């Protein structure tokens, strides 16, 4: 089934 | 900023205490679903949403790794800045007008949530209610703080006293809200 | 109490117009510190805290990591809206209107309904009550259900509730007596 | 998949090669994804996007309106160009959230340019010893080259050598066998001059 | 650039095999797919922050692990002659983004090591009816006679490796093509100016590059032990 996604994240520095 | 409907397509938490986390969808400020990040399922809160709408809980479990992740850095980056306890406030109301013999159901309203660990619970006649006992989630605010609603439903009698006892670091004492009809 | 240290990460979308106006805003937030945010409308990271310029500075960057998050007011906001309209500002619950006198003050108790747009009225007899009426904010059961009670200070005559709400084409009218 | 492709497509090299693909089926969240893959070596990354026309070093990517078919326009076709060619929709699909699901794709094969196709068959001897091949080589980049009916008579595929020293290209096929009766006159004989 | 080991694996059925994968330098997500000639690019499972997220429909002998570093290991038990395979490595730099494979892990899975051959390599002199007429001259390099596919041919000319007017076969050809383990043929062309070929001072080698058995290996077998080993044929230039 087709679903929505959210707000994707990015990985800090570190 | 104005708007005619803002949308929450990701509420991601995640604090150190625990660890414990939290993935959530809200629109208008009512949490669309929230995503078990130990049993990897998504929690629709409308029988609406579980018929037509779908998503993917692995997309959640990710965010949260990648938060888990950003929390290490910025504690670090803010010589290790630890949160600051807040003073909740509890509301305790009904849901419907009270009928003695129709099943209704009693909102406890936490609000001001800082840091998001809290302990609600019910109390009958003194006693500890373990029995229809329902929570929602950690439901995000403006100022970045969170409330959390316990709901109890129950059956309405003349001789019934209620109190929502709610547990917080920012409280000095266990806060007993009773509930007047 | 034990030290905790929280991290938010929220993916907020802002509509205006249906679909003529739509916003995109991500904050990050440490503890109750919003150190970074993408604002749609500015098309790049910026830190907002002196916490966030090695993060902001760092993700703009990163060439796919911009252009996936400004791809985002499409896929994420534009996109889940379009379920919205099938779901969402489609329920319309009708509120459940009570009178009751106080326990002299008469309520008038409007009781879920969705969506929050509502209006309450008091009436003594054809004649709106101005003074002596006292409202709540609307309050949300947290069950995308929302309550309001509006009070009416009286002394006995028919005493009339209007209440006005998408749901009804026809205004609910509830007579105390 | 959601993706459908032609399964092989030809393309004259130095001409420009644009490989349709259609996904009626694809949502506002799922992006287009291209991939090839050189005979049997690790897949490499071409383009993508979402509606928009993008365009890199390597490729350009054209997205209808409506976003149910796509193309990938090659420019300048090389020989180094002849791969496998993945058109994948990125889905946002629960299990399958956000992978690449490889579909058959189409099969480029960039025909070189034969200037003079002088086609001959000749046999070469064995550098050390009884033993001999057939070599079909300078014919036409529009000709087949057949496998063999006799099993114990083998066959390779068309081959494409390019001599950078004089700007020289030729396509070359080898036959052998154990068979001491195998003529080079009629080893490639299901290969008719058309 | 994705980083793959090993590059050739010989298994035996019930053996187990961990194919190892260095992503690329701050990628944190990794993926693996299998590559057959029957079902084709298939997707296995997918890794980030140590833990599996999407997962193909594989039997659970296909099991896999990240370490902090990013790198990742995938394990299969229970080896079938089904599971011999391209398996490739890809990543990215986060769950999402544009994933770049590495170059894969060939696995071979064999019934016994008896059906490990090495390659025959030949060299053949160019024909003079085609220096005559053309002016050029080509010389066909024949790898016969091994298995698995685990081969690189490569042109030698007087000592140092060649790439134009080369051309070998994209696919070798199975000797018996009803045989499952069959062993395999490959054909490799280079074709020259017939005045360098005519030159006695030049020397033409043709090398064959074989991935076979290691030292883990037990050979019961008479003849040689069909180890990893470069075959070559080597031919003189004649005017
Ligand atoms: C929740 O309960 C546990 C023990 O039952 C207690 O240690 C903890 O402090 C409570 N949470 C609060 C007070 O926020």
């Amino acid at each position: 089934g087709q679903v929505e996604l959210g707000g994707g994240t990015p990985i800090e520095s570190c | 900023i104005v708007a005619d409907h803002v949308a929450s397509y990701g509420v991601n938490l995640y604090q150190s205490y625990g660890p414990s986390g939290q993935y959530s969808h809200e629109f208008d400020g009512d949490e669309e679903f929230y995503v078990d990040l130990e049993r990897k399922e998504t929690v629709w809160q409308l029988p609406l949403f579980r018929r037509f709408r779908r998503f993917d809980p692995q997309f959640a479990l990710t965010n949260i790794a990648v938060l888990k992740h950003n929390l290490n850095c910025v504690i670090k980056r803010s010589n290790s800045t630890a949160a600051t306890n807040e003073v909740p406030e509890v509301t305790v109301f009904s849901k419907s007008p009270v009928t003695l013999g129709q099943p209704n159901t009693l909102i406890c309203l936490v609000d001001n949530i800082f840091p998001p660990v809290v302990n609600i619970t019910w109390l009958s006649n003194g006693h500890s209610v373990t029995e229809g006992v329902s929570e929602t989630s950690f439901l995000s605010k403006s100022d970045h703080s969170f409330f959390k609603i316990s709901y109890l439903t129950f059956l309405p009698s003349a001789d019934e006293i209620y109190d929502c006892k709610v547990e917080h670091w920012g409280l000095d004492e266990p806060l007993l809200k009773h509930w007047e009809p | 109490s034990p030290e905790d240290f929280v991290y938010q990460f929220k993916g907020m979308c802002y509509f205006t117009n249906g679909t003529e106006r739509v916003r995109l805003v991500t904050r990050y937030i440490y503890n109750r510190e919003e150190y970074a945010r993408f604002d749609s409308d500015v098309g790049v990271y910026r830190a907002v805290t002196p916490l966030g310029p090695p993060a902001a500075e760092y993700w703009n960057s990163q060439k796919e990591v911009l252009e996936r998050t400004r791809a985002e007011l499409d896929t994420v906001c534009r996109h889940n809206y379009q379920l919205e309209l099938r779901t969402t500002l489609q329920r319309r619950v009708e509120p459940t209107v009570t009178i009751s006198p106080s326990r002299n003050l008469l309520v008038c108790s409007v009781t879920d309904f969705y969506p929050a747009q509502i209006k309450v009225r008091w009436f003594r007899n054809d004649q709106e009550e101005t003074t002596g009426v006292v409202s709540t904010p609307l309050i949300r059961n947290g069950d995308w259900t929302f309550q309001i009670l509006v009070m009416l200070e009286m002394t006995p005559d028919v005493y009339t509730c209007h209440v006005e709400h998408p749901s009804l084409q026809n205004p609910i009218i509830v007579e105390w007596r | 998949m959601k993706t459908t492709q032609p399964p092989s497509m030809d393309c004259a090299e130095g001409r420009a090669a644009n490989l349709p693909c259609n996904h009626s089926t694809i949502s506002g969240n799922e992006y287009v994804y291209w991939y090839r893959q050189i005979h049997s070596q690790g897949p490499q990354y071409i383009i993508h996007g979402l509606k928009n026309n993008e365009t890199n070093e390597m490729a350009s990517l054209i997205i209808t309106e409506d976003r149910k078919s796509s193309t990938l326009i090659l420019p300048h076709a090389t020989l180094r160009d002849t791969a496998v060619y993945y058109c994948i929709v990125r889905v946002a699909i629960e299990g399958s959230q956000g992978n690449l699901i490889f579909g058959k794709g189409t099969k480029l094969s960039v025909k070189p340019n034969i200037q003079n196709p002088d086609p001959a068959v000749y046999q070469l001897r064995d550098s050390k010893s009884d033993k001999s091949v057939c070599l079909f080589t300078d014919f036409d980049s529009q000709t087949n080259v057949s496998q063999s009916k006799d099993s114990d008579v083998y066959i390779t595929d068309k081959c494409v050598l390019d001599m950078r020293s004089m700007d020289f290209k030729s396509n070359s096929a080898v036959a052998w066998s154990n068979k001491s009766d195998f003529a080079c006159a009629n080893a490639f004989n299901n290969s008719i001059i058309p | 650039g994705v980083t793959q080991t090993p590059r050739y694996l010989i298994k035996t059925r019930g053996q187990q095999v961990t194919l190892s994968c260095s992503p690329i330098s701050g990628h944190r997500s990794v993926s693996w797919y299998q590559q057959t000639p029957g079902q084709g690019l298939q997707f296995l499972f997918e890794y980030f922050s140590e833990t599996q997220r999407n997962k193909g429909n594989f039997p659970g002998r296909f099991s896999g692990r990240q370490f902090s570093n990013s790198r990742s290991e995938m394990n299969v038990s229970t080896l079938e002659l089904g599971d011999s395979a391209l398996y490739l490595c890809a990543s990215s730099l986060r769950r999402g983004d544009t994933i770049y494979f590495g170059e894969g892990s060939w696995l071979t899975v064999v019934e016994d090591l008896n059906k490990v051959f090495p390659p025959e390599v030949a060299v053949f002199e160019p024909s003079e009816a085609e220096i005559s007429h053309t002016q050029k001259a080509t010389l066909v390099c024949l790898a016969t006679g091994f298995f698995p596919d685990h081969v690189e041919l490569s042109w030698w000319v007087n000592g140092k490796e060649v790439h134009s007017g080369v051309c070998t076969d994209p696919q070798p050809l199975k000797e018996q093509p009803a045989l499952n383990d069959s062993r395999y043929a490959l054909s490799s062309r280079l074709r020259v100016s017939a005045t360098f070929w005519q030159n006695p001072r030049n020397h033409f080698r043709c090398q064959v590059q074989f991935y076979g058995l290691s030292e883990n290996d037990e050979w019961t077998q008479d003849r040689a032990k069909p180890v990893t080993q470069i075959v070559s044929a080597e031919a003189w230039g004649r005017a």
